[PDB]
Order: structure tokens, then sequence, then C-alpha cells
């Protein structure tokens, strides 16, 4: 990595004192992970950040997030975890963000999208309409050989990662190290997360004259699984990613499906 | 007051509570008005009762028009924010609120909202718009004073 | 009670002011004498003209005599394809200034081109090409000069008379609301 | 429901300011709204009925009470609030009657009682006698200047001394001052701008 | 390709009717509102020059994407950072071609017609300017597509040897536009006494989306083009009209 990450992590270390109330709530998560171990021998790792001190610290970083979020969230991702280690050193894992938001000018209802609002933080609302099912998903695989001792490792991430894009690894089955070995896939020690795609359309009360509704489909991951029933009035915040190939890879009409990689799915009652 | 924009600004309501006890209400139940009762008063009335009273009659609690929600929504994007939905009038009221309170932290916010909507009534006054719906009723005077001046210059230059 | 606009000049009262400034003509009626007279109040000379010898009259008479073709409006010093090119290349290399305009900038480019279009050197794509080009360079710096307005002071060093009578009711109605906030908070 | 009639008279008046504003004249002033006036004037008779009611009782039962001085300080105010809504309305209706006597009355007519302001019903009895005296105040001014007799019209600057004037469908051969015109329908002229401005305003000769 | 920009760049700057010239006042008032288009009346092209319209009438698919870059070199003579490619919207009135007689001769020719719109579709995304990196070499590049002829006419290359098509599209730095996919039915007063009313499917670009409700009477000026998907014959294509400029009536 560059200095482009380098100064960028350092400025998110000045975000622990001006609004140090966020540094209080990290310990409260570390409280319930100890006192549950005191009864046996629940809380997620998601920190609600108001998008309100960022106007009062740096206007060139607050307007940075709402324009190109694939370059400022993964820096602020790793900056939070090292502060989530140095304060809490007793026990021996993403630590995601939320963005409460103080909702900006990207407050667009799902009828007005897709044109210049790619790669931004939209705040879409509406009525949920499909509610698909839950399946697990592989992230890390730890192999183990018992003829030479040591464990092993394999990262594996899909195109629906946290925010960015990298070289896609179609890792079916990592086996057969540089020896004569029959490697073993340790379950339990590996990691798995949940995955659920729901589709949301616009509200029929704020609709225009008689037409068909236009829906948009949002991916939820790592925390918000089984949060809303179908047929609820839901406000969602995410990043308007757009993945897939538009028929240019298969050497041969329509193309480029769009998704939202949601964070805060926040039920409303109005 | 001979101006009609000045008379209409007084009719707004403000959530202000009492301090004393009064045996009479021109508005109905229980003519002794008990103290620590909260009412909404017109600004022609709760503007002279906040001074004359050392304790005055009316406490004059702050409204939602200047709450922290509105004061945070106008620091993000002053262009595409509604001002015809709050009540209807903003600049004729937020001047009156400053004089009866003397706050130096509101006058550095309205003086930046006013510049950012100023720069986009000179662009849209060059002769298909939604900016007739989300303008402030104090700005719809200078929009019809500007757009009918560029029109009478572009008319004269070509026959 | 005028009651139409009542605080600005309407742009038919701007062609009334520019028509009081003198230019030169090449007359075609002598009336000098050899050895009945124009006796107006405000000019009262130049009864004595010679055929094709330059003299200097006020501008509102020299539009009366062009309609009958007894005169010919000469060009000023600025209606020149060699002179307006310096006043354009000044504007690109100095993004803060206004280059220079003889203060009848737009108005004398209208009353001359409609009425007197036989006396220049090729107005087709040589003078209406530059004058519209010099009005669109100039109307950028006015638009960038309004993000910087304050409540005490402003400088507008060299602007014409018609680029101001479209800009008064915007500025003096906004800067009267930036005055009543800074002094109401004190 | 205490000064609500102030907010119904004022918003009624804001309509007439925006029929004068953009492009059109305010020929046909709408109406004198009088039923909302009588409802306002009933309440200021009622609010006088209480301030004399407390005047006897403050000399017998209250005996100069400071809490009782608040009712003199509140019922004074609603007299002001309905005074201001009743002067903002009848000044706004005055200046349009000031402009209409200043553009198209006394202009090549020299005594125009009828034939102009064709309503004569939307004005009250008091606003119809204010106007008729005001037009005699104008003719005092045009008799002591002699810049021009009836200096009223033509605030357009003069240009192009000889104009073309086309008759739009109004016969009569009416004019006698500065010569007869022998006016026939649809026949255009070449006359100077001094003699037609007294007829171009009557809706009588269409072209400039 | 060469110098046909300058024969059009002088058309925008120098076209002028009697007193007030239009295409430097329609280009300036469509930037302050942030509208980013232009409307060329097609009679004013052939009055100014006939050699320009001779090229545009013969081969329109290769020259209208040359006029779109001749506008965006003029809008940098007025504004002085992000100015996209402008869009060209044109309209005219020669003679309507009825919807029934569209032969095999009108392939890639400017054609106007009329009808009633049945249905619309949901919006989509087409790519204009995308960024590619190789998986092994990691040699970055940038392909900018501007022409529109629906499936694939410009694709990824095969080498910067390396493998079959080693290229990846990166989704973090690109630009996208919209498409609309209408359908259009002929007017029932040109009655098919023994036939059913036919229909065609159009496309629309970025600034004509969401303009027309189903059930109106429109007049449509476009390029009658062809595309060869298999979504029933041998070497069979399918027809469709690439709309550039929908002149609807008053909507009423």
């Amino acid at each position: 990595p560059d200095a482009v990450f380098g100064d960028r992590v350092r400025r998110f270390q000045e975000f622990l004192d001006t609004f140090t109330s966020y540094r209080d709530s990290v310990r409260s998560i570390q409280v319930y992970n100890s006192n549950n171990a005191a009864n046996y021998n629940i809380l997620p790792h998601r920190i609600i950040i108001s998008l309100d001190d960022l106007r009062e610290f740096d206007r060139s970083f607050w307007s940075g997030i709402l324009v190109e979020p694939a370059y400022f969230i993964p820096p602020a991702e790793k900056a939070l975890t090292d502060l989530a280690d140095s304060m809490d050193d007793v026990p021996h894992h993403p630590w995601k963000l939320s963005f409460k938001g103080s909702f900006g000018a990207h407050a667009l209802s799902p009828r007005t999208l897709t044109a210049q609002h790619l790669n931004k933080l939209v705040s879409v609302e509406g009525i949920v309409t499909k509610t698909s099912l839950v399946r697990p998903k592989l992230i890390r695989s730890v192999h183990y050989a018992a003829k030479t001792g040591r464990f092993h490792y394999r990262d594996y991430t899909d195109a629906t990662t946290t925010l960015t894009t990298r070289i896609p690894t179609p890792a079916i089955y990592p086996t057969e190290d540089t020896e004569g070995n029959k490697l073993t896939t340790e379950y339990g020690y590996s990691t798995f997360i949940d995955h659920q795609r729901i589709t949301v359309q616009e509200m029929p009360e704020m609709a225009p004259a008689g037409q068909l509704p236009r829906s948009i489909d949002v991916i939820l991951d790592d925390d918000l699984v089984d949060k809303t029933k179908p047929g609820d009035r839901v406000n969602v915040v995410g990043v308007f990613k757009s993945l897939g190939a538009g028929g240019m890879n298969q050497s041969n009409l329509i193309g480029f499906k769009t998704l939202i990689l949601g964070n805060t799915v926040y039920p409303l009652h109005a | 007051y001979y101006d009609i924009d000045d008379v209409l600004a007084d009719g707004t309501e403000f959530p202000c509570k009492f301090q004393y006890d009064i045996p009479g209400l021109g508005y109905n139940p229980g003519r002794p008005i008990t103290k620590n009762t909260k009412l909404s008063l017109p600004l022609w009335l709760a503007r002279i009762l906040a001074i004359v009273g050392p304790v005055p009659f009316v406490e004059l609690l702050p409204p939602d028009m200047f709450s922290t929600k509105v004061m945070n929504a106008i620091k993000t994007d002053p262009v595409a924010l509604d001002l015809h939905s709050i009540n209807s009038h903003f600049f004729s009221l937020a001047i009156k609120w400053i004089m009866l309170f003397s706050e130096k932290e509101l006058a550095n916010v309205v003086s930046e909202l006013l510049l950012q909507r100023a720069q986009e009534l000179n662009h849209h006054a060059s002769s298909t718009s939604t900016f007739l719906l989300k303008l402030e009723e104090m700005e719809k005077e200078i929009y019809k004073k500007s757009h009918e001046s560029y029109k009478d210059t572009k008319r004269w230059m070509f026959k | 009670l005028p009651a139409h606009l009542q605080q600005t000049f309407s742009p038919e009262e701007i062609q009334f002011i520019v028509e009081n400034e003198p230019i030169k003509i090449f007359p075609r009626i002598t009336t000098r004498q050899k050895i009945w007279q124009l006796i107006t109040t405000d000019d009262k000379a130049l009864n004595n003209m010679v055929a094709m010898r330059s003299t200097e009259v006020v501008l509102w008479i020299a539009l009366l005599l062009k309609q009958q073709s007894k005169c010919s409006i000469v060009a000023p010093q600025w209606l020149t394809t060699k002179e307006l090119d310096r006043k354009i290349q000044y504007e690109k290399t100095h993004p803060d200034r206004f280059s220079e305009l003889p203060w009848n900038w737009l108005v004398l480019a209208r009353i001359l081109f409609n009425k007197a279009k036989d006396d220049f050197h090729d107005p087709i794509h040589e003078l209406r090409g530059k004058i519209q080009d010099l009005r669109e360079i100039r109307q950028i710096k006015v638009l960038k000069g309004l993000k910087y307005l304050n409540e005490s002071h402003l400088q507008l060093d060299n602007l014409s008379l018609l680029e101001i009578n479209e800009l008064r009711p915007f500025i003096t109605e906004i800067m009267d609301k930036l005055r009543e906030i800074h002094t109401a908070s004190l | 429901m205490y000064g609500d009639l102030g907010n119904k008279l004022v918003l009624e008046a804001k309509r007439t300011k925006q029929l004068y504003a953009r492009s059109n004249q305010d020929v046909n002033l709408p109406m004198y709204h009088e039923d909302i006036i009588r409802n306002i004037l009933k309440e200021v008779s009622n609010l006088r009925k209480n301030t004399e009611y407390l005047k006897e009782q403050q000399q017998l039962g209250m005996l100069d009470d400071k809490v009782a001085k608040c009712q003199y300080f509140v019922t004074l105010l609603c007299m002001e609030r309905n005074k201001r809504c009743l002067l903002a309305y009848q000044r706004l209706r005055t200046d349009i009657l000031d402009s209409m006597a200043w553009n198209n009355n006394g202009l090549d007519l020299m005594s125009s009682i009828t034939f102009s302001q064709q309503d004569t019903n939307n004005l009250s009895h008091q606003e119809q006698e204010y106007l008729k005296e005001y037009c005699d105040l104008i003719t005092d001014l045009k008799s002591g200047d002699l810049v021009d007799i009836d200096l009223s019209g033509s605030l357009v600057p003069p240009s192009d001394v000889f104009i073309d004037v086309r008759v739009l469908k109004d016969a009569g051969e009416i004019q006698t001052e500065y010569g007869v015109f022998n006016l026939i329908k649809d026949s255009q002229f070449f006359v100077r701008q001094s003699d037609v401005e007294r007829l171009i305003q009557q809706g009588y000769l269409q072209k400039i | 390709n060469t110098e046909i920009i300058k024969s059009f760049k002088n058309f925008i700057l120098e076209f002028r009717l009697d007193s007030q010239f239009i295409y430097r006042d329609q280009l300036r008032n469509n930037i302050l509102v942030k509208n980013y288009s232009l409307t060329v009346n097609m009679e004013h092209l052939i009055g100014y020059n006939e050699d320009i319209y001779k090229k545009l009438s013969d081969e329109p698919s290769d020259i209208i994407p040359l006029f779109e870059t001749a506008i965006t070199q003029v809008a940098k003579r007025i504004s002085i950072n992000s100015l996209p490619t402008f869009q060209l919207i044109l309209n005219s009135n020669a003679n309507q071609i009825p919807l029934r007689d569209l032969d095999s001769e009108h392939v890639s020719k400017i054609v106007r017609l009329s009808g009633i719109i049945i249905s619309t579709s949901v919006l989509s995304s087409r790519a204009t300017y995308l960024s590619i990196m190789c998986r092994n070499c990691r040699h970055t590049t940038s392909i900018t597509i501007n022409n529109f002829n629906t499936g694939n006419t410009v694709s990824l290359p095969r080498s910067c040897n390396c493998g079959p098509d080693p290229y990846i599209i990166i989704h973090e730095s690109s630009k996208f536009i919209d498409q609309q996919f209408l359908k259009l039915q002929e007017i029932p007063e040109l009655v098919p006494v023994g036939e059913m009313p036919r229909n065609l499917t159009m496309t629309c670009d970025r600034y004509l989306t969401n303009k027309v409700i189903p059930g109106t009477r429109v007049t449509i000026v476009g390029i009658y083009s062809i595309y060869n998907s298999k979504n029933s014959g041998v070497a069979i294509r399918t027809p469709y009209i690439k709309i550039l400029g929908i002149q609807s009536d008053v909507e009423t």
C-alpha cells in the first residue's frame, strides 16, 4: 500500500478525543463479552457513528465519504480495529461502521436513481417486497497437516466484498500443499457469515400517476439478517455498487445490474 | 407596518410557557390560568410580554424551527433543502428571533445559507424548473425582480 | 408615481444617456456660406460644414441625418479588428481584472450596427464575432465575482453601463439582507 | 380565534398586489370586502366593553392591582393588531386608485368622470368620493408649470420622430385639435409622434 | 475523422440569422441550469453548407459521435472541471414514413415516423468510460466508448503472451448512463383491414428517459438500425430504432 492509505489512517486517530463518547461504547461491548463468559464459564461489532462531528473536524474528509466511499471506508475500517485492540487487552472480526448519517442530499426515493448516483451513500426508503432465504458463506479457511505440524491459511473473498473490487478468486477447494500431504479442512475454526438479499420498491402513496412501481434490491450481510418482516416501511443506507459483466466478456443487450450494500436497515413507523 | 410581508410574519406560533397566575383568558376552561402552563402564542403578543413583567411573564421556550435538526440540515447542503415546508417564512422571522435573544451563533449560519441560495438565483435567472416550489417567500420577490430585468435587456438588444 | 420599476433605469433610458456624447461625421450637405441656421440650445455651433470634411456633432443629431442619408457615421477607435484583439488577449492572461471598455461599450455597438452598416471594414464575422466573444469572457468574471461578496465593501473597477443596469436589483436586495443580520446580532 | 380576522383580511389583500405585479393592469379592482370588516368592527366594540368594565371595578374591588394591570396591557394590544390589519388593507387599495387616476384619466379627455374605471361599484361610498376630489388636485399642478398642459402620460423616452400609425377599426373622424384627421378604418399614416400619443392610449390606433 | 470537427466547430460559433445568433446562446443557457445537451434544427444545417449534410445523411453512425466531441471542445471556450460528453438532439419536418412500409433499404438512415406508445421499461446502465486491469500483468488502461450502434460491438482486447481474455472491468472508476426500451404501435387510422397492428421497439439515451407516459401521439426521429441477438431462421437479424430526438406534441 501507498501513503494514500498512510495519512488517511492517521487522521482517523484524531477521531477518538473530540467525540470520545464513541470510545466509551467500545468498552461496553467488551463488558458484555466478559460478563457472559462469567456465567457460562450477543452484541455485534457495529459502532453507530454520527456524521455530525465530521463537519466540525474536516470538511475535506466529510465530503470525501459521500463522493467516493470505496477509498475512505476501508481506511477507516482498519483504523477502528487497532483502537479496538489497544484499549482492551484482557481476552485471548470486522468491527464495521454504521453511519447514522444526519441524512444528506442523497435522500432519494427509489424512483430517482441509477444515473449519476453510482458509488455514493444513498438513503433509500420504501416497502420491502421479496424476503429471500438465508445461506452461509465462506470467508477464511484454515487447513491442517498432521505429519509436519503447523496450520495453514487461505483468504477467499467474492465480488460482493465489503466495498472494493480485487482479482476474483474462484477458490473451490484449497488442498495439496508443496509436499506429500492430504490436507484437512478444519470446520469450526473457519469463519462463515450470513447472506440475505431483499428487494424494496417505492411507496404507493408518494407514487406518481398510474404506472408500474420500480424496485431496487439490497444485499445485507453480517448483522441485519432476520431484521424486518415482509411488508414493512423500511429506511436503508448503503453504497450504490454496480457489479456483473454486461455481455462484453461472453464474446457475442442489456447489462450491468445494480445493488446496494446496506449498513443500517432502520425500521420506521410514521 | 405598511408592508404586507411584515404583517403576515407576526401570525406564527411559538411554544412559550407562563410564570405567574392570571385570572382571565380571552382564548377558555378555568379563567385562573395556572402557572407553568404551556401555550402557543402569536409573535405580536409574545414579543412584549417577554420584556414587561425583574421576572417577566413568559419564559419563551425555543421552537423546533431552530432545533438542532434544522441547524444540522442546513450545514450539509443549503441548495436542495426545503424552506417552503418549515412554515413559510424564514428570514423575516430569524431576524426577529435574533434581536430578542442576541445569539452570535445563529448569525453565522443564516449568513452562509443566504449566500448559497444567492448564487443559484443568478444562474436560474438566465433566460423546466422545480425551484419555484422550494424557494423561500422572501426570495420570491427578488426572483421576480431579477428575471424581469434580464428579460427587458435581452428584449431591447434584438430589435 | 412611476410604479413600473421606480428604482433602476429601464433600458430605454440608457440609450437616452449615451446619445449625448459626440462623435465625428463625414457630411454631405455643406451649408457653410460663400463670400435657416441650426440654432439649437445645447450644441449651437457647426452650421458651417463642408462636403467631405470631418466635424464633431452630438450623437442624436447624427442619427437624424443618417435616415435621410445626408451623413455617414465614422467608426470610433475601438471598432477595429486590429484593436479588439488586444482587448481580448488582455482578458485571458489576467483572470482578476476587467481589461478596458470605453463606458459606451455595448450601447455604441447596437446603434451603429443596425443603422450605419456601410461604413466599417467588413462587419460580417469580424466585429459581431468579437463583440459577442468579449461579452462572454466578461460575463464569467462577474459570475465568479459574486461568491466573494461581504457586508461592508466591494470593488468593481471597470464595468460598463449596461452590465450594471441588469445587476442592481440582485445585489442591493441581497446585500441589504446581509447588513440586517450582522448589525441585528450586535 | 382571537385575532384570526386579521389573518383573513391580510391574505385577502395579497391577491390584489399580485394581479398588479407581473404583466397585467388592475383594471377591475375586485370588490370592497365589507362583511369581514363588520366582523372586525364588532370585536373592537366588544374590547372597548371590557376596558371600561374594569375601570369601575378597579376603583371598588381590585384597588390598583398589578395583576389587574395586565388586562389593560393585553386588551390594549388586540386593538393595535386589528388596527394594523385595517390600515394595511386600505392603503394598498389606495395606491391602485392613485395610479389609475394618474395613467388613464385626464389624458386627451380633460373631464373624464364616466367612460373610464367602468366598475363604479367595487368601491365604497368613502373611496368613491376620495378619488373624485383627487383628480381635481392633479389639475392644479398642470396649470402652474406650462412645461406641457397635462404633463401626465408618456414616461417612454422619445425616439424616431416620424412613426407609422395604423387605424384599428374605430371610425368617427373625431379629432379637431391640430387639424381634422378624417379617420377611416384600416388606413395607415405617417404623422409625427406629438399628435398621436393623445390617441394611442385610448385603444384607438394600434401600431407604434 | 480529421478536420470534419473544424467544419462543424465553425458551424456552432458562426451560424447567425438576422440579429441574435442561436447556438452560442442555446449552449450557454443549457450549462447554467446544468442541462448538458443541445437542440439542432436540421434545416439550418443544409442552409449553411450542403457538404456536411451529405456526409450525415449517408453514414450517420460514424459522424454523430464526431459531432458530440465537437461540442465539448466549444464548452471549454465558455466555462473557463467535470464536463461530460454532450448529447445531440435533432428535429426536422420533411415527410413522415408510415410504419407499415419500412423496407430493407432504410438500414442506417435518418427516418422519422409516428405512432402510439404502448409500454415502457425499467431503466438500466450502459458503460461509456471504464477502466481495465490485467490479472497477471496488472497493466492498467482505459477504454472510452462513445458510439452506439445493443449486445456487443466494442469489447475487451486479447493482449496488452497471456491467457484467453485476461481483462477485468474495475467497478470503482467508471461512468454510466441510462436506457429506456420503449415500444411503439402504428396509428389505427392507417387501417389494417386484414392485418393486426404491428410494433417496433426503440432505445433512448440519457436525456430522453422518463419523458413520455404510455398512451400518447408522438413523432420520432431516429436511425433505423439492426441487431443480431438470438434472445427461427438462418442469418436473420431484427430491427429496432435508435431514437435521437423525440418530438412529442403538447401532452394535453
